[PDB]
């Protein structure tokens, strides 16, 4: 999921 | 479809020249060439993305190459920067395109 | 990812999915309306493969995924004479 | 590099651990693939108990013995402890 | 006597007064000075026994060392870690940084320097208010500590105290006539720091102290920084200052609404709509003195919506999240000027959220706009390209035809970023050369993933021509990894890492299509790394020659038929056949090895060490060097 690893 | 696209764009090119000069005709063609690129992208197979545009360019530029070349003198000698950008991207598509414009600009 | 293999004896035979997709029909069994896209069990039941043969085919899955490229010594697969006939039929059914 | 056959009453898991790896991570793997707490999972080796501290290098899981063509087997029993409940598959003669 | 000094240092660090007294018993003045004052290295820290005793807050050790041994309180050493390699800090600085009041009191009574200056002009009062203890700050101030002393970036004690959420220390500093209009390095004051820290009490104390609001070096008011921080209460207290006129407060309200429109933790439709409604009412209420915002021409990346001038336009889009996000982005980049640090990050977050639910194209255009803004801001975008190649990898894994002009523009962005990293590592010194090289390698790998996904797509003739033109541009840029790996070496190496996301499903190396595309774009096939391996030595060590024999054979033939020298000798006198470790690759290469008398003669010349300098054509000299 792209939101989780955005940091 | 290409025969239908060719016929339809021949009709469109004939319609545009009746009520437009050489400056507005290029703007409309570039609009149609941009729109035809969009509507041949979300409808057709990717292998035919260029054949429709090539057929679109022949009917709206190559057939009316005499009209575009005739007013190239007035476009260039008056330093019309906006119209030269439209004519260059148009005449670059066809084969017997840019040369005459080159032969104009140098002159 | 882990998938289950059920024999005619009821022996569940949980095997890592990438090893279990070497056989053609297990790839085909999980395809189509057998995908079950929830990642909870992901099981396929073999109504006509005994457990003492699913053990051999799972050992072969691991053996082949280990020795697929190491063309150095390629140690021989141990097949008992008792297991030899039904193992061939199972490999034929699974396109293994 | 060392291949294991986890054996429940009927369940069997074909795992691939390293040459020298702790029992904790394979126990966690078994927990993840069966969704059970670790306190009822004790790994066996030929009727010998194991705890969560040793490693496969000295337990006897030699890479020359746990070859994937015939992986070394371990046992598990589950407690709501239970002893070994390993069931032989079958053996129909020719 | 380094052992005794180390034992004394350990006793001081551990606080063992008995061990310290035993080790210091029956010691002469020279021995006492050597044991108490020596700098010892431990854990990356250079510290004296007194310094390491003060850092751990051992009051007994400090009082024992200072009451009788009269150790001078001017010792130097390296204190703390995690971005703090401050040198020359005395025991008072360590005690103030760790918030130990008793140690500071003992040092001050014994005669420590209250106004001591470290390497980066760090007052112990600054560390005392950094930790968050009021008693230490009060004791230092009453013991003649100068608040106005600042570092090279001109950060006073008030600012370093206002970074954290400690009201008492900043209040006491304000009560001690602290200068509120002090300027940091980038024209910043304590008001900006209090606004970004999100402390309403510190901000209200500063504005009661007449903070003299002034923009920063970049050009934003501290109220704008408060609006950017998604802190509603911080913004809604400066209206009583009666100095923001009308334009500043309404633009701060608009900026706060924009920040509400997109945030990882502060995202909510209702509050954003309410704040934008309040701003619209405050702007359209007076009418005679209505403030008309300058609306930029519609950006294609900013959808096809050109602001919301009509109030009913904003009312009607109350039920759509995407229009609210777009208008928030537009007003944010309009107020901030689209050249600030924190402009692109909300755009990237909005794109990520928009992409998390199978929606692609608007995500792509917002990410393009963010990439353009960061490029105009001279900011590296390695993570942006990495996540973007991840998104296309997921697209291709889900059999979705990626639009090709997006690939063209993103590849041109990639080559621009790689050139930027190239001249960056050309100019950046040893301070962050490792980080610059790591970003460079990340950029190279992202470009490789983009090339792979481009080869996994189907495009038009002119589109492929433009893509290959851009790849040609990057090849002529000639990138070089820290191990000398050219663009071709990485494309054929199985050791090139692929990130853990969906790129593993598509971008798997070595790839036949990537190598063929690189060779079609004039890649240096005979390029040599610093190790010595060519583009052919690297591939033949491939450890999977059978399962994917197609993508080994294709790369071997593509290399050989273009320009590869099969007999090229690396720096360790190894033919590519020698560095094979695989029968498949060895004999596959032997099927391509056209034997030549030139190569045999070069081998014979090199083996017996004939002096070939100037006795052969120059092209043969490097040819002999090849073998």
């Amino acid at each position: 999921k792209h939101s989780l690893d955005l940091l | 479809f290409l025969t239908e696209t060719g016929e339809y764009y021949k009709q469109e090119a004939s319609n545009l020249l009746q009520e437009s000069n050489c400056s507005q005709y290029m703007e409309k063609v570039l609009g149609r060439l941009k729109d035809e690129e969009i509507r041949c992208r979300k409808y057709l197979h990717p292998s035919s993305y260029t054949k429709v545009i090539h057929e679109c360019q022949q009917r709206m530029v190559a057939d009316h190459l005499q009209f575009l070349h005739a007013e190239c003198h007035n476009i260039i000698r008056q330093e019309k920067k906006n119209d030269m950008a439209n004519m260059y991207v148009l005449l670059r598509a066809v084969s017997t395109g840019l040369p005459h414009m080159i032969q104009e600009l140098q002159n | 990812m882990y998938v289950k293999l059920i024999s005619s004896d009821g022996h569940e035979f949980i095997v890592k999915r990438e090893h279990a997709l070497t056989s053609g029909t297990i790839k085909a069994m999980l395809s189509g309306p057998g995908q079950f896209a929830e990642n909870e069990t992901n099981e396929v039941n073999f109504r006509e493969i005994p457990s003492h043969v699913l053990s051999k085919v799972c050992m072969y899955f691991t053996y082949k995924v280990r020795y697929t490229n190491s063309s150095t010594e390629i140690p021989e697969f141990p097949i008992a004479p008792e297991i030899a006939l039904e193992l061939l039929m199972a490999a034929n059914f699974l396109d293994c | 590099d060392v291949f294991l056959m986890i054996r429940r009453h009927k369940t069997t898991i074909f795992t691939d651990a390293k040459e020298s790896s702790t029992v904790f991570e394979l126990k966690r793997i078994v927990e993840g693939i069966l969704k059970r707490p670790p306190d009822e999972q004790r790994l066996y080796k030929d009727d010998q108990l194991l705890d969560d501290g040793k490693t496969l290098g000295e337990c006897g899981f030699t890479s020359q013995t746990a070859r994937p063509q015939a992986p070394a087997t371990v046992g598990l029993a589950f407690r709501a402890f239970e002893a070994l409940c390993i069931e032989p598959f079958s053996s129909p003669p020719e | 006597m380094e052992g005794l000094a180390g034992y004394v240092y350990k006793a001081a660090s551990e606080g063992k007064v008995l061990t310290l007294a035993a080790l210091l018993l029956n010691r002469s003045e020279s021995d006492i000075r050597y044991l108490l004052g020596y700098v010892s290295q431990q854990g990356g820290q250079r510290s004296t026994p007194l310094i390491i005793a003060a850092r751990n807050g051992h009051a007994k050790v400090v009082r024992l060392l200072l009451e009788h041994y009269r150790v001078q309180t001017q010792q130097t050493g390296t204190v703390r870690f995690d971005g703090y390699v401050i040198d020359g800090a005395t025991a008072l600085w360590c005690a103030a940084g760790a918030g130990h009041f008793e140690v500071v009191k003992l040092l001050v009574s014994h005669g420590a320097n209250v106004n001591h200056t470290t390497v980066t002009n760090s007052t112990p009062l600054r560390a005392a208010c950094f930790d968050g203890r009021l008693d230490i700050v009060k004791y230092l101030v009453e013991n003649n500590a100068n608040i106005s002393i600042a570092n090279k970036y001109d950060n006073t004690c008030l600012m370093i105290a206002a970074y954290k959420g400690h009201t008492d220390v900043v209040r006491y500093l304000l009560e001690q006539r602290a200068d509120p209009n002090a300027k940091a390095h980038c024209g910043a004051t304590a008001l900006h720091f209090a606004a970004e820290a999100g402390h309403i009490d510190i901000v209200k104390e500063l504005i009661k102290w007449r903070a003299a609001i002034v923009v920063n070096g970049h050009g934003m008011t501290p109220l704008k920084v408060a609006a950017e921080s998604c802190k509603a209460d911080v913004v809604e207290l400066l209206l009583s200052h009666a100095d923001c006129d009308r334009r500043s407060r309404i633009e701060a309200l608009e900026l706060l609404g924009a920040s509400f429109a997109n945030d990882r933790e502060n995202y909510d439709i209702i509050k954003t709509y309410h704040y934008l409604y309040l701003a619209m009412l405050e702007r359209f209420q007076d009418g005679d003195n209505i403030l008309e915002k300058e609306v930029l021409p519609p950006i294609h990346a900013y959808g096809n919506r050109t602001e919301c001038r009509n109030p009913q336009e904003l009312e009607s889009i109350r039920q759509d999240r995407d229009a609210l996000h777009m208008e928030g982005l537009i007003v944010r980049e309009r107020i901030l000027g689209a050249d600030n640090i924190d402009v692109s990050h909300p755009i990237i977050y909005r794109g990520a959220v928009y992409a998390d639910n199978m929606e692609f194209e608007q995500c792509i255009k917002l990410w393009l706009h963010a990439l353009h803004l960061r490029q105009k801001g001279n900011r590296n975008t390695h993570k942006d390209l990495l996540r973007f190649a991840q998104v296309f990898s997921q697209m291709i894994h889900l059999n979705e035809t990626v639009k090709a002009p997006d690939i063209e523009c993103v590849l041109r962005c990639s080559v621009l970023e790689i050139e930027q990293s190239m001249n960056r590592v050309k100019n950046i010194s040893d301070a962050d050369v490792h980080n610059a090289m790591d970003n460079y390698e990340c950029n190279l790998y992202t470009f490789l993933y983009l090339v792979c996904i481009s080869t996994k797509t189907q495009c038009s003739e002119e589109d492929q021509c433009k893509i290959n033109k851009q790849i040609y541009n990057l090849i002529h840029l000639d990138p070089r990894t820290r191990e000398g790996f050219t663009l071709l070496h990485l494309a054929v190496n199985s050791n090139t890492p692929v990130d853990d996301f969906h790129t593993n499903d598509v971008c798997s190396f070595p790839n036949a299509l990537v190598t063929k595309l690189l060779l079609d774009c004039g890649a240096e096939v005979n390029a040599v790394d610093n190790e010595g391996n060519s583009a052919l030595h690297i591939i033949v060590q491939y450890n999977r020659p059978i399962s994917d024999f197609l993508t080994l054979h294709s790369i071997i033939i593509s290399l050989v038929e273009a320009g590869a020298h099969t007999d090229m000798t690396n720096k360790q006198n190894k033919t590519p056949l020698d560095k094979s470790t695989t029968g498949v690759s060895e004999i596959l290469l032997k099927t391509q090895m056209k034997m030549s008398l030139k190569c045999l003669a070069a081998r014979a010349v090199r083996a017996n060490d004939i002096n070939y300098q100037d006795q052969i054509p120059r092209t043969l000299e490097e040819f002999v060097g090849f073998h």
